[PDB]
C-alpha cells in the first residue's frame, strides 16, 4: 500500500525539541506530490544522496519532522555547539541523514503553530547550597528531559519552569529555559531522513509499474 | 577669634574649592577655568583652549551640563534639567558640532529623554526616551529604534526602576557600551506585580487639588521586579529593519527563585561578565559569556562560573565586587573576604575555581583602581593598622612579595585618607587628599612616581581659616572585651582636658559604614564644636567594616540589637572621662540613625537626655525589600518574622517616657516613606508619650531645596540649644 | 483645697447628668435608666416598665442604640455602629417583636444599612443600603425595592452626599414620610462630575501599605453635584409591580442655572412645600405643591409659589426658615427678614404673594417650635436685649398682640438659657436649661403653665464640685462707633480686679454663629482658668449673629477683612484694662478659628506674642463650594477673583516674623484637608521662618478619639505654658 503520510498533516507542526517521528517499512511513496507539498531550500546529505532515495528501494525510512526557522539554518548542521544539539536536537552523524531546510507553501494544510521556540538552557541543579549546575547533554536521538514543562511551546521568549526531580530521576531541581523566535510569513520546517538497511524482509520503494 | 558660626555653614562663607578633572587622552585632561574648557598637558602643564566661552553653544537656554565625545569632534549639552529621584532626571539635549562652528539642528535628540551616553570611541550616541532606547551613529542623522515595549511605570528598557537604581545599581543609568563600542548592553526591568506606595503632592500653591504621587516600590516580603538581560550589535542596524537584541539567560544556580543583578563588566572587546545574587543575599555568581561569531548568542561555559558564598554573613560589602580584567582578558582580580575573615585581592584564571591570595594581613583592600600589565594600584588601609585612613600602594604583577607605597610619606601629617583618578593607560594619576589637613590635589607620572605639580591646594582657603576658631579632631580605640573599636570626637577648639563638656552623638551605625576615619569636614557638627562648644562624638560598633568580617558579620539577622548595645556601651564608656557631661547626653541620626536614635532612646538605659531622628526607620516591613532581606532574609513566621516583630520601635514606644523625642520626616520621601513616621507619632500617642514632631512638605529624603535645608538646621539647632539648655 | 486640673478634664471626673426622653404619644414619654427603659406618664409621674434590662437580647453584641415604633408594638436594636463621616455611620440592625417575647427571625435589615427610619404611624419601615431604598410594610415581609440607580459615589438615593449633608441639612437622611405615611418623598443626588480629593490613611500599625481614600468633594468654583426630587405612593406597591416614583421638576426660575433644594415640609397629607435656592444664594423660591388623586399628577399652578430675594447678602441664617403650616394647610407662618433686616414670624396665604408681619423689635426669633390651633409658641433673644439668651413665648393667633413669657420669671437668676421639646399635639413640654447655672430639666403642662416636677436638677454634682476652685464667668459688651459687640471672659477663681492677668483669646468668629452666650460649659478653657490663672476671653463682631442683617451682612464678599480687623481691635481693646498683661497675650482658634488666628498673626500688629491654629483655613479656594460660594460669589475674574486672591494666608507668610506658631493638623481630615496647612508650611519654609508643627496620623477633624484628645490638649497646655513661661 501507499506510505501513509497523513500524521504528518494533521495538528499543528511539532517544536525542534519536540519533534515528530514517521517510521516507513512495507510501503510505497509517490514523489509527484512530495516534490509539491514543499519548496526545498537545503538538502544536506551524510554519507547519502537525494538522487537514491528518490529511485531505490530500501529497507526502512525513518523521517524526523519538526518546525524549524530558516534564518537558524546553520545552527542544527552537524557539529555546531550550540544549544540545538545541547538540548534540542542532535542527529547522530553516523545516521546517514538528509537535513531538509525547506517551506511550506499557503495552500499546503500543515497548521502554524505560534512562534518558534527552542531550550536555552536544561540542568540538572543539585548540592547542598544548590551551587552544582551539572548541566544536561541530551544525547542523539533522544528527546530532552526539559521536552515536558511545556510541550506546545513557550508563551514568552526567556521563560523559566522549574520541576523537582525525585531520586529515580536522579535529585535536586530540574531547571529549563526556552526561548521564543517570532513566526515567518510561511511555515519553515527540518526534516532529517534516514535509510536503513537489511532491518526486515519488506521494502520501501516509490511508486512505480 | 572670630568662630565657625551657623550663618558660615548656612551661606557657605567657607566654600571647599576643588580640582576636578576628566581625562580625554594618556597626558591630556580638559578642566572648566571660568565656564569655558581649558585642555591640559599633564607634563608640562601648558594649557589651551578648547571650547570658546560664549552664549555660542546654546544661547536663548541656560546651559546646565555637557558631555565631551570621546573623538572631541562633538559635544552634548543638556539644560531643563529637572531630578525626579536621587539619580533619575530629566533633560533636553542639543549637540554642538565642535568641529567648525555651528550647532546640529537636523534630527534633534527628543525634548523628555531619560538617559544620554557617548560610545567610548568615535560619537555614537545612545538615548531612552519614554523608556525606550534610541541609537545615533552619527549626531546629523535620524535615530535607530532599539526597543518597543517601553511604557510608564510598568516596563523600563535600559533604564532602572526606582529599587535598582537606590540600592542595587547605586546608579541610574542601566546600559554599558562594549570597550571597542560596537556592542550595547542593557537590562529590562518588569515591575508589573510591584506594589504602588501612593503619597499626596501639592506641588505649586495655586494647584486646587492636589496630586497622588504612585511609586512602584517593593517593601519586605513583597513581590520583587525582574529584571532580563540583552545585548545589540549597533553595527547591524538599518533604516527598514527592526532592531534585534540577543538575551543573556541567568545562570541556572541562580534563576530557582527571585534573584537580581549585581553588575555587568565588559572584559575583553567581545567578553562580559555579569554578577547575579540569590534574594536571600548568599550564593553570588559570577558567569563570564563570550560572543559567538556563528551563533549571535552569548555561551556562557559552566566551567567558567565563580561562587561566592558566605557562612556568617552575607556577600560583599554591598554588593560583590567588580573584577579587574587583564589586558588579554583570561585573567582577573577580585576583593574576596580571606578565611580569616578580611578582604584581600584573589587572582582569578577564568577556567579555575581557585583563586591565590596576593595580599594577608589583619586589615581590608578597599580598592582595586587601575591594573598594568607589570604593577596593580591599590587603595587599602594597611598603614598604622588605621581602619579610618587609605593609602595608594603597588604590587608587582610577576613577584607578589614586593609592595611598594606610593603615598605614605608623601605629606604624612596632612594625609591619611588618599583617593586616585589615573589617566587613561596609567602615564599619570591625580591624587586627592580628603584626609586631616586641607584637601590637596596633586598630579603624578607612574612611570617613576615623580611628583609633578600641586594642582590644587587651598591656599586661601587656609589662610581665611587661620582667622577662624577652627574644632580639633581626635581618632581613637577602646578596648571592649578582647577586641579594640574605633572612635572619633571633634572638640572644640582650646579644649581643656579638665572641664566637664556634653556629648552629642552622631549615629548612622548602619551596616558596613563608618562614621570614624580621617576625612576633614566642615558641616554642622563644626558648627556645634565651633560656636556652641559640644563635643561631637561618633563610634564603629559591630555592623561598621572595613575592619574585617567577624566584626562585620556580627549583626547578621539581628538587626537593631548588637549596635545598639555597642553604642550603649560606647557612651558608659566616654561617661567616666572627665571630659563628659553624664547629665547632657544626646543621640541624633539621619535615616538608619534615625532608627537607631528612636531603640536607643527605647532602650530604657536613661543615659540619653533627648534624641533626634531625621525620616527614622520603625518596622523593617516596611522599608524596601532589597536592603531589609540582605540582613533579614524574609519576614515570614517559620523563617525571621519573630526578630522582625520583636525589632519595631513601636513596641518600644512606652520607653520614651522617660526622654525629649523629636522626630522630623517630609511627606514627599520616596526612599522611607512618610508612614513610617506616621505610625511612630501614633504609637507614642496612643501610649500618652509627649514629643516634638516636624514635617517638611514636599521634600525628599535628601532634604536638599535650600530653604527646607535652612529651615531643619536651624530647628535641630534650636532644639539642641534648649535640650542641652545652652543659652 | 482642689483645682480643676488637666486630669480632671481628660478623666471626665465631674460628668455632667442629662435627662433625654422621647415622647410617643399625647402624654406619655420614654426614658432610659441604666439599662431598663421606663414608660412615664406626664400628668401623674407614675411610671412603668417599657423594657427590661434584657442584656441577652442579642447574647453576644452589644446594643449601641434602639429605636421605638409609634404604635410600640415593636422595638429596632442597632449594633456595630462605624461612624463614617460627621453624622453619616453605618451599623446593623434588627427587630424585635416586643408584644410577647420572640426576635424576628426570617427577613432581616441588612448588615451594611446607612439608614433606617420608622413610619410616623403604624410600624412600616424605610432604609437605604448601598445606595438604595428599601421599604417593608411589615417586619417579617420581605422589602419592596423603591430606588435602582443607586451606585455608590456616583448616585445617592435617600441620603445625602458629603456636601449637601455637611452644610445643607445637617443630617445623612434625605427622604421624609407623609404625615400619614401614605406618600414617601425623596432625593437623588448626582455627583458624577463632582472632583475626588484624595488623602491617605495609614491604618493599623500591621498593614503594610497605606490606603488611599478618595471622597466627591467640590471646592469653590467646581462643578456642584445635581439633585433629583420623587415621590412614591406608599401605600401601592407589590411584588409583581415595579416601584413607581413621580419625579417633581424645579420651579421654572430655577432651571435657568444651578441651584440647591433647601428642604421639605408636609402641609398636611396630599400637600407639600419644597424651597429650593439657586446656586448664587441671594434668591429662594418656596414651591407647594398639591396632590390630584383624580389624576395622579401634580398640577401645582405657578400662582401659590413664593418668593424671596436679599439685595445686601444672601437669605436666611444657613438656609430659608422651616415653614410651619396650618391644620387646614391653607396658611403659614415663617421666619423671614423684615423691612430693617431683624427676622420675625410673617403669615402666609397659599393664594397672595405679600405677607403680614406680626412680630417686631430690635431682636431676633431663633425658631418656631410649636403651632396649635390658638397660640404659636417660639424661642426667642428678646428679653433683656441679650443675644446670647434664650426664652420660650407664646402668641395668641386671633389677636397676636397678647405675648406671654414662658420662662422670663421662673428663674431669673440661674437660668437665662431655655431650649424647649413639645409633646405630641403639644399638651406637654420638657424645658432644658443650659446655664449660665447648672443644667435644669423640668416638665410642665400647656394648659395653665403650672410647673409639674424637676426632671433633673444635679443637686449632688453641684455638692460634690462646692469643694473645687471653679472659675467665674462675665459677659458684657464694648461699643465700637453707634454699634454694641458682645464679649465674654472665663476669669481665674479668685479673679483680681487689680493684679495683671494674662490673656488668651479663644476665637472662632464665624459668620452668623455666636461665641459669647449665657452656656454654662466645662471645657479647656475652664481648666486653663482653674490652674494657669489664665483669662480666657472671646468676643462676636462682625459678621456675627444674631443681631440683625446690618452686622450679619456687613462682611459679604469680605472674609478676613472686617472680621480680622474687629478681632484685632477688640484685642487693643481688652489690653486698655488695668487687670490684662498686653506683653503676654496669646491667640488660638479652631477651624474657621484657625483661620482668624493664621490672619491676625500675619496682621503685623505685634499685640500677640504667639498663637495656635488647630486645622486652619488658609485659602477659599481649597475649601468646599458652598461655604465659600455663599459669602464669596463665584471665583472668577469678573465677579470676585481679585479678593479671592487677596485674602490668602501665605501671602502674609513673611509676617510670621514676629511670632511663634504651632501648627496643628490631622491628616485624615475630610473637611479640612490635609493640604492646606501643607501648603502654610511650605510657604512658611518657604520664607525661612521657624514655628513649631505637630501632625496627628488618622485623625479626622474633630479628633474625638480618646487617646488623641487627651495627647492633643496636654500638647497645647505644654505650649501655651512654655510660651507664656508659667512653670
Ligand atoms: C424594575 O425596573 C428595574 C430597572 O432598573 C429592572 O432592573 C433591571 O432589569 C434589567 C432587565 O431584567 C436588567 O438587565 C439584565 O441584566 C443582566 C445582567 O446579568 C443580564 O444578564 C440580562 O440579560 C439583562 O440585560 C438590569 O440589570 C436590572 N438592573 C438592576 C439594577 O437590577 C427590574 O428588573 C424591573 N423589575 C423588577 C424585578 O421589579
Ligand atoms: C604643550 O606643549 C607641547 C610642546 O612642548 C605640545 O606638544 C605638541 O602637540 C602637538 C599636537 O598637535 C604636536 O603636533 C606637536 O608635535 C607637539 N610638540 C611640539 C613640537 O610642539 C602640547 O600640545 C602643548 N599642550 C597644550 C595643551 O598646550
Ligand atoms: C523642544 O521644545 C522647544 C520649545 O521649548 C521647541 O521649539 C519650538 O518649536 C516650535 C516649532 O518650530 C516654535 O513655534 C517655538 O517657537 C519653539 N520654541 C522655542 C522656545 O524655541 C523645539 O522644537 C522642541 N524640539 C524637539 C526636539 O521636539
Ligand atoms: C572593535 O572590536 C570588535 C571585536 O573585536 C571588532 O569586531 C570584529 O572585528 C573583526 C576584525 O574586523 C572581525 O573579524 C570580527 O568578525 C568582528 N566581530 C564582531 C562582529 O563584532 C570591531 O571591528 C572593532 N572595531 C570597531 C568597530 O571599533
Ligand atoms: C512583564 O510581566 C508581565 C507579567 O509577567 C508579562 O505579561 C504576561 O506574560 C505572560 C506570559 O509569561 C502571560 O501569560 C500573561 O497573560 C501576561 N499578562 C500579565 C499582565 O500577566 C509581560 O509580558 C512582561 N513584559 C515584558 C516586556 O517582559
Ligand atoms: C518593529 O516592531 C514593532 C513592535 O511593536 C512595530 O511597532 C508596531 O507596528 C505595528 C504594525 O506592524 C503597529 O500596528 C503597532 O501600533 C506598532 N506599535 C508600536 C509600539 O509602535 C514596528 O512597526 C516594527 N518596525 C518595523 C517593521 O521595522
Ligand atoms: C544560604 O542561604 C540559604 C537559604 O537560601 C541557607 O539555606 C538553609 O539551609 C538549611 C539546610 O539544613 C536550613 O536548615 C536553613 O533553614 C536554611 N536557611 C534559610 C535562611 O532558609 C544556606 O544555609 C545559606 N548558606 C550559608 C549561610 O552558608
Ligand atoms: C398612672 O396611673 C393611672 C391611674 O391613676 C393609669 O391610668 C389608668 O390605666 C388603666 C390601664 O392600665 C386604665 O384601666 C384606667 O382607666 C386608667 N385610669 C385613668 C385615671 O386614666 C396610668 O396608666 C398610669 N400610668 C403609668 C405610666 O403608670
Ligand atoms: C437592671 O440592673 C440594675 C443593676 O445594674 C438593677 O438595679 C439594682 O437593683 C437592685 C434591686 O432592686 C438594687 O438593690 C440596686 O441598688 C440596683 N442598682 C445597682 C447599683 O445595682 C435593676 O433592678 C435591674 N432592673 C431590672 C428590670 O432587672
Ligand atoms: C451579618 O454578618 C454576620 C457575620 O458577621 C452574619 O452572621 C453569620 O451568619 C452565617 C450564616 O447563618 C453563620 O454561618 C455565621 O456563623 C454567622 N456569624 C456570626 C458572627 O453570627 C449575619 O447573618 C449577617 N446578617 C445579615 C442580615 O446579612
Ligand atoms: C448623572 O450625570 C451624568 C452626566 O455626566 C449622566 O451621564 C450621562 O448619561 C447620558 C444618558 O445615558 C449620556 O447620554 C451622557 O453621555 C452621560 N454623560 C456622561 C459624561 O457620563 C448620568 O446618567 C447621570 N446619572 C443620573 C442617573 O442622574
Ligand atoms: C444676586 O447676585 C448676582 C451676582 O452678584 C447679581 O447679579 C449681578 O449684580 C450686580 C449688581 O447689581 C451687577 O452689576 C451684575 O451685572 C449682575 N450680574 C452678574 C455678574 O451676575 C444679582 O443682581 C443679585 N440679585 C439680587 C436679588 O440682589
Ligand atoms: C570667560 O569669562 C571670564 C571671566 O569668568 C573672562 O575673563 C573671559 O574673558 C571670558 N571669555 C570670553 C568672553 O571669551
Amino acid at each position: 500500500t501507499e506510505c501513509d503520510f497523513s500524521p504528518m498533516f494533521k495538528g499543528v507542526a511539532p517544536q525542534v525539541y519536540n519533534f515528530k517521528r514517521l517510521v516507513f517499512s512495507n510501503c510505497n511513496y509517490n514523489l509527484t506530490k512530495l516534490l509539491s507539498l514543499f519548496a526545498v531550500d537545503e538538502f544536506s546529505c551524510n554519507g547519502i544522496s537525494p538522487d537514491a532515495i528518490a529511485r531505490g528501494c530500501y529497507s526502512t525510512l525513518t523521517v524526523d519532522y519538526f518546525a524549524y526557522p530558516l534564518s537558524m539554518k546553520s545552527y542544527i548542521r552537524p557539529g555546531s555547539a550550540g544549544n540545538i544539539p545541547l538540548y534540542n536536537y542532535k542527529q547522530s552523524f553516523a545516521h546517514p541523514t538528509c537535513r531538509v531546510l525547506a517551506s511550506v507553501p499557503p495552500n499546503v494544510t500543515i497548521t502554524k503553530p505560534e512562534a518558534y521556540g527552542y531550550i536555552s538552557k536544561c540542568s540538572r541543579l543539585t548540592g547542598d547550597y544548590q551551587h552544582i549546575e551539572t548541566p544536561l547533554y541530551i544525547n542523539p536521538g533522544e528527546y530532552s528531559i526539559c521536552r515536558d514543562f511545556a510541550p506546545l511551546g513557550f508563551s514568552e521568549d526567556g521563560q523559566v519552569f522549574k520541576r523537582t526531580l525525585t531520586q529515580f530521576e536522579g535529585g535536586g531541581l530540574l531547571i529549563g529555559v526556552g526561548t521564543r523566535v517570532p513566526m515567518t510569513a510561511n511555515l519553515e520546517m527540518g526534516f532529517v531522513i534516514s535509510v536503513q538497511y537489511g532491518a526486515g524482509t519488506d521494502s520501501v520503494c516509490p511508486m512505480l509499474d | 577669634r572670630k568662630t565657625y558660626t551657623l550663618t558660615d555653614y548656612l551661606k557657605n562663607t567657607y566654600r571647599l574649592k576643588l580640582y576636578s578633572l576628566r581625562w580625554i587622552s594618556d597626558h591630556e585632561y580638559l578642566y572648566k577655568q571660568e565656564n569655558n574648557i581649558l585642555v591640559f598637558n599633564a607634563e608640562y602643564g601648558n594649557s589651551s583652549v578648547f571650547l570658546e566661552n560664549s552664549t555660542f553653544d546654546e544661547f536663548g537656554h541656560s546651559i546646565n551640563d555637557y558631555s565631551i565625545s570621546p573623538d572631541g569632534q562633538f559635544i552634548l549639552l543638556e539644560y531643563n534639567y529637572v531630578k525626579q529621584w536621587r539619580h533619575s532626571y530629566t533633560a533636553s539635549y542639543d549637540i554642538y558640532d565642535l568641529n567648525k562652528r555651528q550647532l546640529i539642528t537636523e534630527e534633534r535628540i527628543p525634548n523628555n529623554t531619560q538617559w544620554v551616553t557617548w560610545s567610548p570611541v568615535g560619537h555614537k550616541l545612545a538615548y531612552v526616551w519614554n523608556n525606550d532606547i534610541y541609537v545615533k551613529i552619527e549626531p546629523n542623522l535620524p535615530s535607530y529604534r532599539i526597543t518597543w515595549t517601553g511604557k510608564e511605570d510598568i516596563i523600563y528598557n535600559g533604564i532602572t526602576d526606582w529599587v535598582y537604581e537606590e540600592e542595587v545599581f547605586s546608579a541610574y543609568s542601566a546600559l554599558w557600551w562594549s570597550p571597542n563600542g560596537t556592542f550595547l548592553a542593557y537590562a529590562q526591568f518588569n515591575d508589573t506585580e510591584v506594589p504602588l506606595i501612593e503619597y499626596s503632592f501639592y506641588s505649586d500653591e495655586s494647584l486646587q487639588y492636589p496630586k497622588t504621587v504612585r511609586v512602584p516600590y517593593p517593601k519586605a516580603g513583597a513581590v520583587n521586579p525582574t529584571v532580563k538581560f540583552f545585548v545589540v550589535n549597533t553595527d547591524s542596524l538599518s533604516s527598514v529593519t527592526n532592531a534585534t537584541s540577543i538575551q543573556i539567560t541567568a545562570p541556572a544556580s541562580m534563576l530557582i527563585g527571585d534573584h537580581y543583578l549585581c553588575d555587568v563588566t565588559w572584559a575583553t572587546q567581545e567578553r562580559i561578565s555579569l554578577q547575579w545574587l540569590r534574594r536571600i543575599q548568599n550564593y553570588s555568581v559570577m558567569d563570564i559569556c563570550d560572543y559567538d561569531e556563528s551563533s549571535g548568542r552569548w555561551n556562557c561555559l559552566v566551567a567558567r562560573q565563580h561562587i561566592e558564598m558566605s557562612t556568617t554573613g552575607w556577600v560583599g560589602r554591598f554588593r560583590p565586587s567588580e573584577p579587574h580584567f587583564t589586558l588579554d582578558g583570561n585573567s582577573f582580580y577580585k576583593i574576596i573576604s580571606n578565611e580569616e575573615g578580611y578582604r584581600h585581592i584573589c587572582y582569578f584564571q577564568i577556567d579555575k575555581k581557585d583563586c591565590t591570595f596576593i595580599t594577608k594581613g589583619t586589615w581590608e583592600v578597599i580598592g582595586i583602581e587601575a591594573l598594568t600589565s607589570d604593577y596593580l594600584y591599590y587603595i587599602s588601609n594597611e598603614y598604622k593598622g588605621m581602619p579610618g585612613g587609605r593609602n595608594l600602594y603597588k604590587i608587582q604583577l610577576s613577584d607578589y612579595t614586593k609592595v611598594t607605597c606610593l603615598s605614605c610619606e608623601l605629606n604624612p601629617e596632612r594625609c591619611q585618607y588618599y583617593s586616585v583618578s589615573f589617566s587613561k593607560e596609567a602615564k599619570y594619576y591625580q591624587l586627592r587628599c580628603s584626609g586631616p589637613g586641607l584637601p590637596l590635589y596633586t598630579l603624578h607620572s607612574s612611570v617613576n612616581d615623580k611628583g609633578l605639580r600641586v594642582l590644587e591646594d587651598n591656599s586661601a582657603l587656609d589662610k581665611m581659616l587661620q582667622n577662624v576658631q577652627m574644632p580639633s579632631k581626635k581618632l581613637d580605640f577602646i578596648i571592649l572585651n578582647e577586641t579594640k573599636f574605633w572612635y572619633q570626637m571633634i572638640l572644640p577648639p582650646h579644649f581643656d582636658k579638665s572641664k566637664k563638656y556634653p556629648l552629642l552623638l552622631d549615629v548612622y551605625a548602619g551596616p558596613c559604614s563608618q562614621k570614624a576615619d580621617t576625612v576633614f569636614r566642615l558641616n554642622w557638627a563644626t558648627y556645634l564644636a565651633s560656636t556652641e562648644n559640644i563635643i561631637v562624638a561618633s563610634f564603629d560598633g559591630r555592623g561598621s567594616g572595613y575592619q574585617g568580617d567577624k566584626i562585620m558579620h556580627a549583626i547578621n539577622r539581628r538587626l537593631g540589637t548588637f549596635e545598639v548595645e555597642d553604642q550603649i556601651e560606647a557612651a558608659r564608656q566616654f561617661s567616666k572621662m572627665g571630659f563628659v557631661d553624664n547629665k547632657r547626653i544626646a543621640i541624633w541620626g539621619w535615616s538608619y540613625g534615625g532608627y537607631v536614635t528612636s531603640m536607643v532612646l527605647g532602650s530604657g538605659s536613661g543615659v540619653f537626655k533627648c534624641g533626634i531622628a531625621v525620616a527614622p526607620v520603625s518596622r523593617w516591613e516596611y522599608y524596601d525589600s532589597v536592603y531589609t532581606e540582605r540582613y533579614m532574609g524574609l519576614p515570614t513566621p517559620e523563617d525571621n518574622l519573630d526578630h522582625y516583630r520583636n525589632s519595631t520601635v513601636m513596641s518600644r514606644a512606652e520607653n520614651f517616657k522617660q526622654v525629649e523625642y523629636l522626630l522630623i520626616h517630609g511627606t514627599a520621601d520616596d526612599n522611607v516613606h512618610f508612614q513610617q513616621s506616621a505610625q511612630i507619632s501614633k504609637a507614642l500617642v496612643d501610649v500618652g508619650v509627649d514629643f516634638q514632631a516636624m514635617w517638611y512638605t514636599d521634600e525628599d529624603h535628601g532634604i536638599a531645596s535650600s530653604t527646607a535645608h535652612q529651615h531643619i538646621y536651624t530647628h535641630m539647632s534650636h532644639f539642641i540649644k534648649q535640650c542641652f539648655s545652652l543659652p
